[PDB]
């Protein structure tokens, strides 16, 4: 298991309030320092804010008037709220631990969550269709929205070697498509968290 | 601009020694300079902290140096698993004075490798829905340059295909590409031979893989 898990809605419309959580799996949040960072698609890393071991909460200059960062020790979750979102807020959002307890430091973030993808777009979520790529063998996850990519595993985590999960393609329809292949001498596990759709497809000749 | 990294991107061969630099306008407070490695689709990973301390488990080929406003990350024996974007981050003594560098991309050059080609017809389930997606796969090739050509009854297709490519593999430095040809069910069922032809520097002649509708 991973220690830091970010959670969020995936696709949101503009002007909405974005609510993200960062759950710590096995440790109390008392004295636990956390930092929020975001990364727009294809861009660099950007500091949002953080909480020190004394619960002191720091905000970047751009976020100080649109973001609220807080802690819920009874639920073991840090919370981030971003008001009046626009397309400029589309990014992968990460929480990361500073082991020294600092609330406004970027030089020693030694443990990261895997990030939660957020896309701000004025259109409704669409779950994908999963088709088998029958003989190497694969799965085609087609016609989903928003950009936030589906996740795909094989044999519920067993098949990891020779597996190539490709970047999604933006089709002419504006919907997204992704392909995952595996080289072999079978079930693909697709999760579209924005639609909370989980499909396990058996690929056979 | 608070922290600049140089160069924006670089390439070298397996076993080469490469250096990335990080410059700040203001002096770093208490050696607070860290180096992060970000692989494709993954969270950044802290490689170096306090200018020169290695994260446990990080290979000794990584080293950090520098002082004040000028710092350097050195990879002494470049490996395929080092393909990544590297970011520096500094601490300047307080609230708000902390930013990331813009990042430096590291690619690795290796020998030419020809792709293994596969073709997949549309599933019957998808054909129920009125659309047909045919998939061509190019596996483990180098360099990235490759051209995929779809042929339907030996008629060239254009505008009805899209492709994507993986990042350099962590073990063999190769790429992999997937190309999808999309047609309507009516247009799909009008022809029999569906083929994808692959042109790469590693192949003497283009390699074609094909299937007959049925």
């Amino acid at each position: 298991e991973v220690q830091l898990v970010e959670s969020g809605p995936g696709c949101v419309k503009p002007s909405e309030t974005l609510s993200l959580t960062c759950t710590v799996s096995r440790f109390s949040l008392i004295g636990y320092a956390i930092t929020w960072i975001r990364q727009p698609p294809g861009k660099g890393l950007e500091w949002i804010g953080g909480i020190s071991s004394a619960a002191t909460t720091f905000y970047s200059s751009w976020a100080k008037s649109r973001v609220t960062i807080s802690v819920d020790t009874s639920k073991n979750q840090f919370s981030l709220k971003l008001s009046s979102v626009t397309a400029a807020d589309t990014a992968v959002y990460y929480c990361a631990r500073d082991p020294r307890g600092y609330g406004a430091a970027l030089d020693r973030l030694d443990l990261w969550g895997q990030g939660t993808c957020v896309t701000v777009f004025s259109a409704s979520t669409k779950g994908p269709s999963v088709f088998p790529l029958a003989p190497a063998l694969g799965c085609l996850v087609k016609d989903y929205f928003c950009e936030c990519p589906v996740t795909v595993s094989w044999n519920s985590g067993a098949l990891t070697s020779g597996v190539h999960t490709f970047p999604a393609v933006l089709q002419s329809s504006g919907l997204y498509s992704l392909s995952s292949v595996v080289t072999v001498p079978y079930i693909c596990n697709v999760n579209h968290k924005p639609s909370n759709t989980k499909v396990d497809k058996k690929v056979e000749p | 601009i608070q922290m600049t990294q140089s160069p924006s991107s670089l390439s070298a061969s397996v076993g080469d020694r490469v250096t990335i630099t990080c410059q700040s306008i203001k002096s770093v407070y208490n050696n607070r300079l860290g180096w992060y490695q970000q692989k494709c689709g993954k969270a950044p990973k802290l490689l170096i902290y306090e200018t020169s301390i290695l994260t446990s488990g990080v290979p000794s080929r990584f080293s950090g140096s520098g002082s004040g406003t000028d710092f350097t990350l050195t990879i002494s024996s470049l490996q395929c698993e080092d393909f990544a974007t590297y970011y520096c981050a500094g601490g300047f003594d307080r609230s708000g004075d902390t930013t990331f560098g813009q990042g430096t991309k590291v690619e690795i050059k290796r020998t030419v490798a020809a792709p293994s080609v596969f073709i997949f017809p549309p599933s019957d389930e998808q054909l129920k829905s009125g659309t047909a997606s045919v998939v061509c796969l190019l596996n483990n090739f180098y360099p990235r340059e490759a051209k995929v050509q779809w042929k339907v009854d030996n008629a060239l297709q254009s505008g009805n295909s899209q492709e994507s490519v993986t990042c350099q593999d962590s073990k063999d430095c190769t790429y992999s590409l997937s190309s999808t040809l999309t047609l309507s069910k009516a247009d799909y069922e009008k022809h029999k031979v569906y083929a994808c032809e692959v042109t790469h520097q590693g192949l003497s002649s283009p390699v074609t893989k094909s299937f007959n509708r049925g």
